[PDB]
DNA sequence: TTGTGCCGGAGATGGGCTCCAGTGGCC
DNA sequence: AAGGCCACTGGAGCCCATCTCCGGCAC
C-alpha cells in the first residue's frame, strides 16, 4: 500500500484530457488556468503545473 | 533525444562530467563557445551556463537536483515534538498531536499526521 | 512546437496560402506575408514581441542545423533542406498536389 | 554613413522532464 | 504504539530551442 490521489483525482484527470482535446497546443500553465477558471479546482485543490505534465505522461 | 546540433542528450539529466570538463578544457585552449557548442553538439545556452559556473564557481559540477522542503516538519513544530518528548519521554505520537493542537502550534491542517510526527521523533 | 515545423503546419494548411507558400520548387517556401508569418509564431509560442526581426533571426540559426537554407538574390525565401521526404512520407510535387500548390 | 540587409555570438527565458525530500493512510 | 511500505506532490536543476540584444561587414 502507498498512497491515494489529492489533486489527479478522476474528475480533474477528464477535465485536462478535454482540454487537450479541445487545442494540444495548450501549456501545462494553460490547463492550469482554465482547471481554476471554470472552477473545476479550488485555488487549494488546483494541480501543479508539474502534476499537469504528470497527469498527461499518463 | 538528438538536440539539433545532432547530439545525444537525455531529457532532465546533467550533461555527462566527462563532456562538461572538455567544454572548460576546450575554452581554455582558445575555442570561441560557439564553436564549442557546435563541435561538441551541446546547445550554447549549456554550454554558455557551464562555463559561467565555471568561472564563478572554479566547479563543473551541476547543481543538486531534486527534493523538497519541509510542508508539516516546520522548525518550530520540530522543536515543539522534541519538547514534549523530552517532558515526557513516554508520551504517544497521538497524545502529541493532540498537544500540538491544544498548543495551537498546528491547524487542523497544519498538524503533522502520526507517521511523520514518529518520523519526524526518529530522524531529527 | 519548434519554428521549422510550425512553418510545415502552416505551409500543409490551405487557409494560410495567403501570407506562406511552397514555391514549387522542391521544399522552397516564400513568406508572402513576412510580418503575418511573425505575428502567428509570436502567439504560438506566447511571445507578445515577436516581429520579423527576429523570426528572421530564427531562420538563420537554422543555417548550419542544415534544417532551412536561404535562398540567394530573393527575400522571403527559404528552403528545408532536411529530409522532409521521410518526415512526411510525402513527395514535393505529391504535397504540392495536396495543397493545390499553382 | 548618424543607414539598409544579412550574418551570427551569447546571456536570458521558461517549457517539459527526471529527481527526490517530504507526507500520510494501512497493517 | 511505532515502523515498514509506497503512491502521490511540487519544486529543484537540467538541456533545449529559441528570444533578445547587438556588433560586424558590404555597400
Amino acid at each position: 500500500g502507498g498512497s491515494k490521489p489529492k489533486v489527479a483525482t478522476p474528475k480533474v484527470v477528464e477535465k485536462i484530457a478535454e482540454y487537450k482535446r479541445q487545442n494540444p497546443t495548450m501549456f501545462a500553465w494553460e490547463i492550469r488556468d482554465r482547471l481554476l477558471a471554470e472552477r473545476v479546482c479550488d485555488n487549494d485543490t488546483v494541480p501543479s503545473v508539474s502534476s499537469i505534465n504528470r497527469i498527461i505522461r499518463t | 533525444g538528438v538536440n539539433q546540433l545532432g547530439g545525444v542528450f537525455v531529457n532532465g539529466r546533467p550533461l555527462p562530467d566527462v563532456v562538461r570538463q572538455r567544454i572548460v578544457e576546450l575554452a581554455h585552449q582558445g575555442v570561441r563557445p560557439c564553436d564549442i557548442s557546435r563541435q561538441l553538439r551541446v546547445s550554447h545556452g549549456c554550454v554558455s551556463k557551464i562555463l559561467g559556473r565555471y568561472y564563478e564557481t572554479g566547479s563543473i559540477k551541476p547543481g543538486v537536483i531534486g527534493g523538497s522542503k519541509p510542508k508539516v516538519a516546520t522548525p518550530k513544530v520540530v522543536e515543539k515534538i522534541a519538547e514534549y518528548k523530552r517532558q515526557n519521554p513516554t508520551m504517544f505520537a497521538w497524545e502529541i498531536r493532540d498537544r500540538l493542537l491544544a498548543e495551537r502550534v498546528c491547524d487542523n491542517d497544519t498538524v503533522p499526521s502520526v507517521s511523520s510526527i514518529n518520523r519526524i521523533i526518529r530522524t531529527k | 512546437i519548434q519554428l521549422w515545423q510550425f512553418l510545415l503546419e502552416l505551409l500543409t494548411d490551405k487557409s494560410c496560402q495567403s501570407f506562406i507558400s511552397w514555391t514549387g520548387d522542391g521544399w522552397e517556401f516564400k513568406l508572402s506575408d513576412p510580418d503575418e508569418v511573425a505575428r502567428r509564431w509570436g502567439k504560438r509560442k506566447n511571445k507578445p514581441k515577436m516581429n520579423y526581426e527576429k523570426l528572421s533571426r530564427g531562420l538563420r540559426y537554422y543555417y548550419d542545423k542544415n534544417i532551412i537554407h536561404k535562398t540567394a538574390g530573393k527575400r522571403y525565401v527559404y528552403r528545408f533542406v532536411c529530409d522532409l521526404q521521410s518526415l512526411l512520407g510525402y513527395t514535393p510535387e505529391e504535397l504540392h498536389a495536396m495543397l493545390d500548390v499553382k
